[PDB]
RNA sequence: UUGAACAGAGAGCAUUUCCGGCAGCAGAGAUUUCAGCUGU
């Protein structure tokens, strides 16, 4: 902690006070600040679904490579997850080891889908407006950043009737219509 | 050269249950002058002690000592030592975990809901004020106010000096009980897994599990002597533990029911175990003898601490009550209550208080001065407790004046003097011996000689059977024990002069019981 | 640390000071605490020779309030154990470090030499001898230092060998300063006047003359002339003849006012031949200084030592049968300066006439003596 | 053995006593060749004993055309006399460091007791003590080195020049 | 009720001017310093490593060192850093260690210089200047000894004829030299050994004790008339030089290369021999060595003492030399390099901390004989840790984790594998005598120390 | 290599030669300390 000098640190070569082996490099951390992850514990639940995923697809492949089995639930669990929004194309199956990741699960939560829709200017802007109250996904509003927006369930997160947002982006192109409130 | 105070300097030595050599003769005789003059010479050091230490006397016999108020010491005492006697009304989060840094410098409070703050409680600077918001239930600092180890709803957390997170430890899963070893850089850890885990902090590695398997680990302690933990279990068991040893160094049976609190005394001789059977007891550590045995408290001791002067602070919820020279052998020094008609030969209590309104969290002595942190439902109080803190520090073990270079340059040091982990011992005087194995006397490879040469012939002597003896009663005979330890299908030339000299002993006790 | 050591260097004391039993163990920690912090302040950083003589002064006071104690609670006026000599051997010790650490406060030094030698019986004079060698050795230039010891080794010891070993060598180090030329001749003049007075005594109860100061005399006139010429008109000679004339004359007028001082504090030396010892300075400053003291200016200087030759033998009382016997040699000195003299005949006869009216039934031998001068 | 140390310098002159040697063998090594720069290892080899202070600028410059032309002057003599302990002159001699190996003979034409050294342990020590200069003196000395060092080389230039002001 | 606390204070702890340190108060109780065995035992192992990593122990090489292989060394016992050194093609150096370059060459001979000491010649007509002129004599196989002396720059006293004061001829050639340390004498060894001094231009004694030719000799350094030879019929003679005539020799096994004599206890000599290790021998009972210094695996060729007299240092063959603790009896430290080669010539410098060894390709080199020891002065907050330090190691020293380590070294290739068949061979050597023991009757123990004495003139009762 | 007288150093080593005991008395310096004779 003090920049030990040539004798220390060659007889202390292991001392390290902020990094640490089980820490596996902060990307529990790296990865929640990337997508800006309220609470401490949302990593490893996510890598504790990603360890299904990819338990799964181990003792998946060690199947026989010609079998419908294995080939059924292979092509099952990659429409799943592409379709809930964690794999970006269903083509190989080492998307099943490789591509499956605490952040693609991490990407597919609501402030970094507001993010890419243009909805939001940062990811903390938009986990400040759903935590202000502003987004609504379908109907009912959605007030919590963890919420994961699957692929078919992207096309219906909007802004609240009434919201400031709405009124101030109809009003900057003043197509403002007053009679349905914005 | 006397020295009136010298056994507290002198060092114990092993014994045999002198010699020819000239050289090796004037060369302990010059080793025990340097002892001598080394044990003389610092024990002589009790003139430059700079200060004195606490007490208070009652002067009269209608002024006993347990009934004299914190306010009335607070007027009594110095305007420093007042300003010392804090008091933190923080109500909202809940029962406070006090903790002290092992210079009185630090103070680091965890609520149960989840306020952790670390700060420096003698200047009014806080350091880290965070709001972890699941139900943190312990806290240590680890070698400074600069990083402090925290145990949460499962996971223990260490946090810097002005609370970012360093790290979440993915093993000790669920501890209710932190506490450091400084000598040795370890953060010890225990709680409701039955499991005992050794961390080191300087490298990050996980020293040691221990399966502890005896469920959850209700009381926890150190020895500050020889840095083995004292865990009570819900069995009424102590036991003495070492990283080393996968089993536990010691079992005792402290209390009936489970254990709810120990401390020891940092001389690392007795040790204050408190069960959940009313049952406060005084225990020998070194000897394992049971000092004292006070039975029935009124209500269940939560907790006990050892100040660094032997004060014995025992808490049963709203009452905290101290008692002075309890620590000791004879049966006049047994904790008493009351003395029964004025009774000189009774230790009634020291000083005792009342937390009115709540039941006190944890006990802990402020280490160089004389103040006894209470954490409780409603916040931190210190009691002015005269007795209680080894006034005369030494400054290059832990300094409460350091500064922040010297910091930096001790927490180097005592890096690179890191003692490992594996040199925790019951005593800590074992690591430059002999094994008790490998023979006590040294051999001089003529009695090598000797012992292949009888080696060589124990055949045809017999050296390594039992000799033959008729009177023995020959159902315990030895040759037949022999016979019937060694398993009974295989033949070996050993086995067989073995059946040759037990028929011979049984023909010589056949002729001898015929004479007879 | 140091501290440490010295801390416990002063431990075996207050073992033996507690056995004798007049102090006790909570006072003698609070001398301890004392001495702790003055220990600290000695050997750490930012040090200071205040902090030096504050110690000194504690530890004489703490000695002073020991033999007290002694005297009211043993009633004996020294232990003869260890307590009676470990805390003045402590104060010299400080003084040792001190002159060690800070040798440039002579106040310190002469502190030092003061409490050595008024140690009394129990110092040595070889110790005294030591600090005295180091302390010339690092201060050869200053003066006073050179007197102190030789004075300590005359005046106290009478070692007149060593003592004109000390005066010589420091008029070989700064041979410039006339206050120690004046000290040389003040010693050699006090040991001839006890020499002869030895001699006097030793007559009374059953060749070595003041040469000596006459000769230190000559080299005192020679060589603080040179040095003046030396100091003054410093880097070069880079000035004319009329700035060389200059400075030869004023060389001429320091070395004789320094003559004039030697004189005047060289009459009260009465015992041994003083008449012979002041003529050989007449003598010494009549002859010529290479520039015309009488021939040309200091010409006033001329008349003075006609005035000193007159009344040299006329150093008298009231009681003036020398003068009755010679006056008639301050006639003829009178007649001698006003026959060649012009402004200076009239100023040397109205001021012998006034030197004789102010030094000289009484009156009327006066009268005659007025009638004499008139 | 290097015993005593003279420093000439334009205050005066100084005797130092070597208390430690530095090694011989090992004085070309990184650690002894540092060693005089850092001042808490200097000061363990070197220890001040005498300083003779000059009289003035005159004398200051009498004495550095005498120690430029290689001459013990008088105030030399003074102090060596005074410090140098009477050895013998055929057996075990004192040993004064120099910087100077012709001022060297001029030293053992007027003390025969003293044998002079002016090699790189002498070299070294003298410019350690020149390195560190006013700590080395503890406070001993009126005036600041380098104002007497601007006069006297302005002093010494124009004599050596013969500088006419007319 | 009377009552105190702790009153801390303030001005006792934390000082009032900033200039100056805090106040670091002791308190010697156990109590307060609890693990008093584990914690010098992490102090002795972190010395013991830092000693593994500041062992830097060569200094450097002195010049461009010889052409031909150094042969011959000597140090002179006066003067801290002047060494001569001479090689196979008769060229000899003189050398200032101090900037590693040599004061002078000289072609001397034609022959192998095989040996050169230096002196200080006490002519009784002229007087010998040492303070401006050193002096060095050197003996070669074309029959001659010749005196030379050397300009030395080291007093600033003087201001000249350097080389070849004298030619001292013999009628056979020369094997050794060491010169008398008074009274201006010196002995050549050779075809027979004889004294000289450096006025007579001839032998004055011849003090041979056989027909057999004499390689090696030394002169006592305290009872300076006893010389000690070595010949090659394996034989070590002692000579007196009172009575003029040898003394005693005995005859080992193999051939003494070398001796030196203690420099402080006048009666201790050590031998350098064959067969792989050295001899500590008593001159007063020659019957027994008082110690063997066994860890050289080929011919030891020379040995030195400390001038402490308290550890020798002993090149071999094996190109690696040794240093070896006088009361020990295996080696202290190993000092190799891939570019020393047979290592002929050792001494050990008069401040006893430094080794210089002169090697077969040409080159003399400096080491330090404690590795790990920087020469520096050191200020007393380091010079305490050092000596605490090294009273830590020492005891701890058999300690197994700081003995493992302490005992490291890297020693070359061919010297590791001599150094395990060395012990797989004498490990079936003590096997076998074991069964030879266990039978036989009568087989005496012969102590290790008498081992390699065949005989002994003047026996001894 | 020894001897002699001389000049010294403070840098070593003994031992019972005296003192660090008491007064009477004069002397010394700034009321405390300092300096010698007649006996205990």
């Amino acid at each position: 902690v003090r920049k030990l000098k040539h004798h220390e640190q060659k007889l202390l070569k292991k001392v390290d006070f902020l990094e640490w082996k089980q820490d596996q490099g902060h990307r529990d951390t790296q990865v929640m600040r990337t997508y800006h992850i309220q609470n401490r514990e949302d990593y490893h639940k996510y890598n504790r679904i990603c360890g299904d995923i990819r338990r799964l697809a181990n003792k998946l492949s060690l199947l026989p490579p010609t079998d419908p089995f294995r080939r059924k639930h292979e092509q099952l669990l990659l429409d799943k997850l592409y379709a809930m929004g964690v794999l970006t194309t269903k083509s190989k199956i080492s998307d099943l080891e490789n591509k499956v990741t605490v952040s693609a699960i991490c990407r597919r939560r609501l402030p970094v889908i507001m993010h890419r829709l243009k909805m939001a200017e940062t990811i903390q802007d938009a986990v400040k407006f759903i935590e202000q109250g502003h987004v609504r996904v379908g109907p009912n509003l959605i007030n919590d950043p963890a919420y994961l927006v699957t692929r078919n369930m992207e096309d219906y997160v909007t802004w609240v009737d009434n919201s400031k947002i709405k009124k101030t982006l109809l009003r900057y192109r003043n197509q403002i219509d007053d009679f349905d409130f914005s | 050269k006397e020295r009136e105070n010298q056994n507290k300097f002198e060092r114990s030595t092993y014994t045999n249950n002198q010699t020819k050599d000239k050289k090796l003769r004037a060369g302990l005789k010059k080793i025990d002058e340097q002892y001598k003059k080394a044990v003389s010479s610092a024990a002589a050091t009790d003139y430059l002690l700079p200060e004195s230490n606490g007490y208070l006397e009652p002067e009269n016999e209608l002024e006993k000592t347990f009934k004299v108020q914190q306010s009335e010491i607070k007027s009594s005492v110095d305007v420093s030592t007042a300003n010392k006697a804090l008091d933190l009304s923080l109500k909202e989060f809940g029962p406070y975990h006090i903790k002290y840094a092992k210079n009185g410098t630090h103070l680091l409070i965890t609520g149960r809901k989840g306020h952790v703050a670390s700060m420096d409680w003698r200047k009014g600077q806080l350091r880290a004020e965070l709001f972890l918001n699941e139900t943190c239930h312990s806290a240590t600092y680890l070698q400074n106010e600069q990083y402090f180890a925290v145990a949460q709803k499962k996971y223990t957390f260490i946090y810097d000096h002005e609370g970012t997170e360093l790290h979440r430890l993915k093993q000790h899963i669920e501890a209710r009980h932190l506490d450091f070893l400084p000598y040795h850089y370890l953060l010890v850890t225990a709680g409701e897994t039955g499991w005992l885990k050794y961390h080191d902090v300087s490298t990050g590695q996980l020293v040691s599990e221990l399966r502890t398997k005896a469920g959850p680990t209700m009381a926890m302690a150190q020895n500050p002597w020889n840095a083995v933990m004292h865990l009570g279990h819900s069995n009424g068991t102590v036991s003495l533990w070492s990283p080393s040893m996968p089993e536990p160094l010691v079992k005792l049976l402290s209390a009936r029911g489970p254990v709810n609190s120990i401390a020891i005394d940092r001389s690392g001789y007795y040790m204050a175990t408190t069960g959940a059977d009313r049952s406060m007891k005084i225990w020998d550590i070194r000897n394992f003898k049971q000092l004292h045995s006070v039975e029935s408290l009124p209500t269940p001791g939560t907790n006990v601490s050892i100040s660094d002067t032997g004060l014995l602070a025992l808490s049963r919820g709203p009452h905290v009550t101290l008692w002075k020279d309890a620590l000791k052998l004879s049966g006049d020094s047994k904790p008493c209550f009351g003395s029964m008609g004025g009774n000189p030969h009774r230790n009634t209590p020291y000083m005792s208080h009342l937390f009115a309104g709540n039941k006190v969290e944890n006990l802990g002595f402020v280490p160089f001065e004389d103040l006894l942190g209470v954490g409780h439902q409603t916040g931190i109080t210190n009691l002015i407790v005269p007795g209680a803190g080894e006034a005369n520090y030494d400054a290059l073990e832990l300094n409460p004046f350091e500064t922040k270079k010297q910091r930096q340059e001790q927490e180097v040091r005592t890096l690179l003097n890191k003692l490992p982990a594996d040199t925790i011992t019951l005593d800590p005087n074992s690591i430059g011996s002999v094994d008790k194995r490998s023979s006590t006397i040294r051999l001089n490879a003529k009695d090598l000689a000797q012992t292949t040469m009888d080696a060589n012939n124990k055949a045809k002597t017999n050296s390594d059977i039992p000799d033959v003896k008729p009177d023995v009663k020959g159902k315990n005979s030895g040759l037949r024990s022999f016979l019937r330890k060694k398993t009974q299908n295989v033949i070996d030339e050993r086995k067989l002069r073995v059946q040759k000299q037990l028929d011979k002993e049984k023909n010589i006790r056949k002729r001898n019981h015929q004479i007879k | 640390s140091k501290t440490r050591y010295y801390l416990e260097q002063c431990i075996p004391e207050m073992d033996d000071l507690v056995e004798k039993g007049l102090f006790t163990k909570n006072e003698v920690s609070l001398i301890m605490k004392k001495r702790t912090d003055f220990e600290h302040r000695l050997n750490s950083r930012g040090s200071s020779i205040n902090d030096y003589i504050k110690y000194i002064n504690y530890e004489s006071n703490v000695n002073k309030l020991r033999a007290k104690r002694c005297k009211r609670i043993l009633q004996v006026k020294k232990t003869n154990s260890l307590s009676d000599w470990s805390i003045q051997q402590r104060i010299g010790f400080i003084y040792q470090r001190g002159t060690n650490k800070f040798p440039q406060d002579l106040k310190f030094w002469a502190m030092y030499l003061n409490y050595m030698k008024a140690r009394g019986n129990q110092t040595s004079y070889k110790k005294i001898h030591n600090i005295y060698n180091q302390l010339l050795k690092l201060h050869p230039t200053n003066v006073d230092i050179w007197i102190s010891c030789a004075k300590y080794e005359y005046e106290v010891h009478a070692n007149f060998k060593s003592c004109r070993n000390i005066f010589q060598n420091g008029l070989r180090f700064n041979p410039d300063v006339p206050k120690l030329w004046y000290e040389y001749v003040k010693f050699e003049l006090n040991f001839i006047t006890k020499l002869i007075n030895r001699r006097k005594v030793m007559g009374l109860i059953n060749a070595l003359r003041g040469d000596i100061a006459l000769t230190i005399f000559d080299v005192c006139m020679k060589t603080l002339g040179k040095h003046y010429i030396n100091k003054h008109k410093g880097y070069y000679a880079i000035s004319d003849s009329k700035m060389n004339i200059e400075l030869n004359k004023e060389t001429l007028n320091y070395l004789f006012s320094e003559s004039l001082r030697y004189i005047k504090l060289f009459d009260e030396f009465l015992d041994l031949e003083r008449d012979y010892l002041i003529n050989h300075v007449l003598q010494f400053w009549k002859n010529d200084m290479y520039d015309l003291s009488l021939r040309k200016d200091l010409p006033e200087l001329y008349l003075k030592t006609v005035m000193i030759d007159i009344t040299l033998n006329i150093r008298y009382m009231p009681v003036e049968k020398l003068d009755i016997d010679q006056l008639q040699l301050s006639v003829k000195k009178y007649f001698a300066y006003i026959s060649k003299l012009d402004s200076a005949s009239v100023k040397s006869l109205k001021n012998e006439y006034r030197s004789y009216l102010q030094d000289n039934a009484e009156d009327d031998p006066r009268y005659k003596i007025l009638d004499l001068i008139i | 053995p290097i015993e005593y140390l003279l420093f000439e310098e334009p205050t005066g002159y100084a005797v130092f006593k070597v208390k430690l040697q530095q090694d011989d063998i090992g004085s070309r090594l990184k650690e002894v060749q540092e060693q005089i720069n850092d001042f808490g290892a200097f000061t363990k080899l070197i220890e001040l004993v005498s300083f003779a202070p000059f009289k003035g600028a005159a004398e200051a410059l009498e004495n550095a055309n005498d120690i430029s032309e290689g001459l013990v002057s008088e105030s030399l003599k003074a102090i060596l006399d005074l410090n140098l302990p009477k050895a013998s002159s055929k057996k075990k001699n004192i040993t004064l460091a120099i910087s100077d190996k012709n001022l060297g003979p001029s030293i053992k034409e007027e003390f025969p007791y003293v044998d002079c050294i002016s090699n790189e342990l002498a070299q070294d020590l003298i410019r350690g003590v020149r390195l560190h200069g006013e700590k080395l003196f503890k406070g001993l000395q009126s005036g600041d080195l380098e104002r007497a060092q601007l006069g006297l080389g302005h002093a010494y230039s124009r004599a050596k020049v013969k500088f006419s002001v007319q | 009720m009377k009552i105190k606390t702790i009153k801390r204070s303030a001005d006792d702890y934390v000082p009032v001017k900033s200039t100056q340190e805090s106040q670091m108060p002791r308190n010697l109780n156990p109590e307060l310093h609890p693990f008093e065995r584990a914690r010098e035992y992490t102090k002795a192992l972190n010395a013991t490593k830092l000693e593994r990593m500041f062992a830097k122990p060569f200094v450097g090489q002195l010049g461009y060192g010889h052409r031909d292989g150094v042969y011959a060394i000597a140090k002179n016992y006066g003067s801290l850093n002047k060494l001569a050194t001479g090689s196979a093609d008769g060229v000899i150096k003189y050398w200032n260690m101090s900037t590693r370059e040599e004061f002078v060459s000289f072609k001397a001979h034609y022959g192998l210089v095989t040996g050169l000491c230096v002196t200080q010649p006490r002519f009784h007509d002229k007087k010998p200047d040492l303070k401006s002129q050193n002096f060095m004599l050197s003996c070669s196989d074309d029959k001659t000894v010749k005196l030379w002396s050397i300009n030395v720059d080291d007093y600033s006293n003087k201001n000249n004829e350097e080389g070849l004061i004298r030619t001292f001829d013999g009628e056979s050639a020369f094997q050794g030299i060491d010169s008398h340390r008074e009274n201006s004498t010196f002995a050549t060894g050779g075809a027979k050994i004889h004294l000289w001094d450096v006025n007579r231009l001839k032998p004055v004694s011849d003090l041979s004790w056989g027909a057999d030719n004499i390689t090696s000799l030394k002169f006592n350094q305290n009872e300076t008339d006893i010389l000690a030879s070595t010949g090659s019929d394996n034989s070590i003679v002692l000579y007196d030089l009172r009575t003029n005539s040898p003394t005693q020799k005995i005859v080992q096994t193999m051939r003494t290369n070398a001796i030196c004599w203690n420099p402080m206890e006048a009666f201790n000599f050590v031998t350098a021999n064959e067969d792989h290790n050295a001899y500590y021998y008593d001159m007063r009972n020659l019957s027994r060595s008082l110690n063997v210094f066994k860890d050289h695996v080929s011919a030891v060729m020379d040995v030195d003492f400390s001038p402490t007299g308290d550890e020798i240092v002993t090149g071999s063959y094996d190109k690696s030399i040794r240093i070896y603790k006088t009361n020990h009896g295996h080696s202290r430290e190993i000092y190799h390099t891939k570019r020393m080669q047979h290592v002929f010539q050792v001494k050990y410098s008069m401040d006893s901390k430094y080794i210089i060894s002169g090697s077969d390709d040409g080159n003399v080199r400096l080491w330090r004989s404690k590795a790990w020891e920087r020469s520096n002065v050191k200020t007393t907050r380091e010079k305490n840790k050092l000596e605490y330090d090294e009273k830590l190691k020492e005891r701890f020293r058999h300690m197994p984790e700081i003995k493992r380590i302490s005992r490291h070294r890297h020693v070359p290739q061919v010297i590791k594998k001599a150094q395990e068949i060395k012990n797989i061979e004498l490990s079936s050597i003590k096997r076998r005598e074991a069964n030879e023991r266990r039978t036989r009757k009568d087989m005496p123990y012969i102590s290790e120390r008498k081992k390699q004495i065949v005989g002994t003139v003047h026996k001894y009762e």
